[PDB]
């Protein structure tokens, strides 16, 4: 209430003694414990636990992944939690080469009946999937353990190593020379309305345009073929009613100075893929565009 | 370091029952009408905005500018209730008939079915509820709105027993009618009277502004559009500025409907299932 | 425009004033020639330029 | 062997305003209140011879 | 390079009088259009001053200051602004400069200046042939209703005259928001608006093919029964002229995706909130404010 409180500079949070210690020395105790500087005390990325299956954790092993999840309508599992990576078979814009290559490793049980899962229901994918952020670590044993980032950045605890999100090649997307100084990542998924390959077009895009109007707007303009084959497929098959041409989502955003190309090592199978470093996670939901 | 906590005060006796009854409800949510400091329980929920003859959506649009605060404490006379800010994480309770899972996305619904009773107050919290089974019961609520007029026939009363309930993972949920003794509230009557002012000003005024546009067509877009609307289909300017006008005020009175922004999403749900970590969205 | 970032920062004189009515009212009929009214710790003073 | 032949750093040519010629061009003040300055004006008057 | 710093220290390289400092001064927690971001930025990209073309195309004056940066103001001392760049959800308040009045629990939008002229009087930074424009805030009703007029125009200038065009120009550009007086500088055509109309129709076609039976015989079957203000205002603004079939598992997903089209309708006009103030101050100058940026 008086001035000296108001007129005492804020106090440290960090270089306050820890709750721990604040009871330990009222009481002059001793415990085997080592307590005085408590682990990520000064952390802002919200973690999450998963558990996942062995068939779902290959590819994860190296840190940055979009851990996407699933839900199916049985209702043993309620959710599943596929890679990004592992979605490249039902993308449509992964070439034949890389597809042929990533089905190759994913020859486990979960991952497969994920694909099985995947194009079963009379729905899209944008009301099937739900995405949540980036896996940073993982337990590795037979059911192993994943530790997700809704937000915040990608770092390792003690901070001494900014992790960093890798994204196949097949998926990237660019739509200017120029690119900003700051500048944001969505994640695209477009459908051609084709009756038999109505599988759809995984896109991750980086713009620096962080408005949604003037993003939809220049989304229209380069799937076009796309928005005339939704026309298309309405006109040649009437009283059938699809719905969502295309639909984004705000992903994050990154530097734009460090966005750079690498490749995925697993089980002496590389993979060409552009890397972003210092990512950020700040999650929209599903909008749709059409 | 004391944070932003609203003390909420009480007008009325209470024993301590009442307060073991209260105290059950830590890591709830609760909406408020004004980002105040100090405030009574007559302010405090729902309870306030429930009018006899105005229904669910015009609750429903006094809910989507609410401070959804929660209850960090309650002690002797006095709640604290607790603003959360965008980006931080709080726990949020299972109160929402429905339960949650790891991974969703939640928002607010109000209580379609039915806590501190007092002589002119009942304490009501409005339903947390996941994004699916928010949009499936706006999908639900308006052609069941829409089934108001013709109610009378035999099959339309199995049309709407079957439009009644609905099917989450082991929730076989059923929601109350919105026409209470055949003739509907005027709030469903707004917003069936929209969609349907909407559908036929877009079946009428479409096919002309589309020929108009069919000279400075620039796609291979807009003529398959307009084909099509040529295959469905087999006065003074200022009755226009009306019509276009009529069409955006019916779209302005809409939008209640038409989404939902998220507001939680999970992180990790208590076993036995009675409370989650969300971080907060706007 | 007086120059209002000069009377709320130098030392003034006391004066028990006598108010006809509340002061917000009494600057609502223009009593005063000239006014300011800042509700909060307005930062006009703050600086000198 | 790998042998390490030694670590080598980097001292900079140390360079300091006063020492560098150049200010032999300028007349160097501090000033503590510089940013509360807005336009510095000198005046003149001359008669003719 | 450095991330995105949360101070950008503009630096008005020109001299300065006494009197534009004090009204400088002034201006503190308003409201700025940065597109650089750097550190020390001149004056030259403050403002919308840039923006100026000779057409003044206020849909597209509308559309590209939504792509800059919102930017508040802070520390007027002298030749130094600090601007405090926004960040996702906190508390500080700001100052409006437009005639706009405010109330509370509203929204609030970025939008180019209304009824531009010296009647008005900006005493807006005139030097160098350069004077500071500061977008208006706005609150939703007025930029909804700005929006769908600016659209109605847009839609309503195909094949018509150059005097039937200029009837309604003279009769739209009024605004009565809230007892005050607001008009439209200077509305061109524009192919921004053009594309923004191209896809209006086609939304306008895709909810005229997606609406069922029942959902557009409902407001002919309710003239049948009920009679109100409300339909006797509406039912002369329509055409003037026992369910045979019905199918709930199809108007399910009729509607699924009527909602669909109905938001790539309204998405076009309701642009993006980016205030919502909580309280304000009982001279209506300045607000108490939520999630800048």
């Amino acid at each position: 209430m008086d001035a000296r409180a108001v007129a005492k500079r804020p106090r440290d949070p960090a270089d306050e003694d820890n709750e721990l210690v604040t009871a330990l020395k009222a009481k002059r105790e001793v415990n085997t414990i080592s307590v005085r500087y408590l682990y990520h005390a000064d952390h802002q990325a919200l973690t999450a636990r998963f558990f996942v299956p062995e068939g779902l954790v290959e590819f994860e092993a190296q840190p940055g992944a979009l851990l996407i999840r699933m839900e199916t309508g049985c209702d043993s599992p309620r959710h599943l939690y596929i890679s990004l990576y592992l979605l490249g078979i039902r993308a449509s814009n992964v070439s034949a080469s890389t597809r042929c290559l990533l089905e190759s490793v994913y020859t486990a049980s979960a991952a497969r009946a994920a694909l099985q899962w995947l194009d079963l229901g009379p729905h899209l994918l944008h009301r099937r999937l739900e995405t949540l952020g980036c896996v940073k670590t993982v337990s590795l044993g037979i059911t192993s353990l994943l530790t997700c980032v809704m937000r915040g950045y990608l770092y390792n605890t003690l901070k001494t190593e900014v992790f960093a999100l890798m994204i196949p090649k097949d998926m990237y997307l660019t739509w200017e020379e120029t690119r900003g100084r700051l500048q944001y990542v969505y994640l695209i998924i477009v459908y051609d309305y084709d009756g038999p390959e109505t599988r759809p077009g995984i896109y991750v895009l980086t713009s620096s345009i962080a408005h949604w109007q003037t993003l939809v707007d220049v989304a229209r303009g380069k799937f076009a073929r796309e928005r005339c084959s939704f026309v298309n497929r309405r006109i040649t098959r009437p009283r059938q009613i699809p719905l969502c041409t295309g639909v984004i989502q705000k992903l994050g955003w990154c530097l734009a100075d460090d966005i750079h190309t690498s490749f995925l090592v697993h089980k002496e199978l590389k993979l060409s893929v552009v890397r972003l470093d210092n990512f950020s996670v700040e999650l929209g939901d599903f909008r749709e565009f059409v | 370091a004391m944070e932003a906590n609203i003390f909420c005060t009480f007008d009325h006796k209470l024993s301590i029952a009442d307060v073991g009854k209260l105290t059950k409800l830590v890591a709830a949510v609760v909406p408020i009408p004004q980002r105040l400091h100090l405030i009574k329980h007559y302010q405090l929920g729902l309870h306030q905005f429930v009018d006899h003859t105005r229904g669910y959506v015009r609750l429903r649009g006094l809910l989507r500018n609410m401070t959804l605060t929660l209850m960090r404490r309650v002690e002797g006379n006095q709640i604290l209730l607790h603003v959360p800010t965008h980006g931080l994480l709080y726990t949020v309770l299972n109160t929402g008939p429905v339960t949650w899972e790891k991974g969703d996305a939640l928002c607010v619904l109000p209580p379609l079915f039915h806590l501190l009773t007092l002589g002119q107050w009942e304490l009501v919290l409005p339903w947390i509820v996941p994004m699916p089974l928010a949009l499936e019961i706006n999908q639900r609520l308006l052609i069941m709105g829409l089934f108001s007029l013709d109610r009378s026939y035999e099959e339309v009363k199995a049309a709407v027993q079957q439009l009644q309930t609905i099917t989450f993972r082991d929730a076989t949920f059923t929601i109350p009618d919105p026409v209470i003794d055949q003739h509907l509230l005027i709030d469903m009557k707004t917003a069936c009277l929209s969609m349907s002012m909407v559908a036929n000003l877009a079946s009428e005024l479409t096919m002309t502004y589309v020929r108009k546009l069919a000279l400075e067509d620039s796609s291979m877009l807009l003529v398959k559009c307009q084909e099509l609307l040529m295959r469905l289909d087999r006065v003074s300017p200022d009755d226009e500025i009306a019509r276009l006008s009529a069409l955006f005020v019916m779209l302005r009175q809409l939008d209640d409907l038409i989404r939902e922004q998220v507001v939680f999403t999970v992180c990790d749900v208590s076993p036995d299932n009675k409370s989650a970590t969300c971080i907060f969205k706007g | 425009m007086e120059n209002w970032s000069a009377l709320e920062l130098l030392p003034k004189v006391g004066i028990p004033t006598d108010f006809l009515t509340h002061v917000k009212t009494s600057a609502g009929e223009e009593m005063f020639e000239a006014l300011r009214i800042y509700y909060g710790d307005d930062p006009e003073r703050y600086n000198i330029h | 062997f790998e042998a390490i032949f030694g670590t080598f750093c980097n001292r900079l040519e140390w360079v300091y305003f006063l020492t560098s010629g150049l200010a032999a061009a300028a007349h160097a003040i501090k000033f503590h209140d510089l940013n509360k300055l807005t336009t510095g004006k000198m005046l003149f008057h001359v008669q003719v011879p």
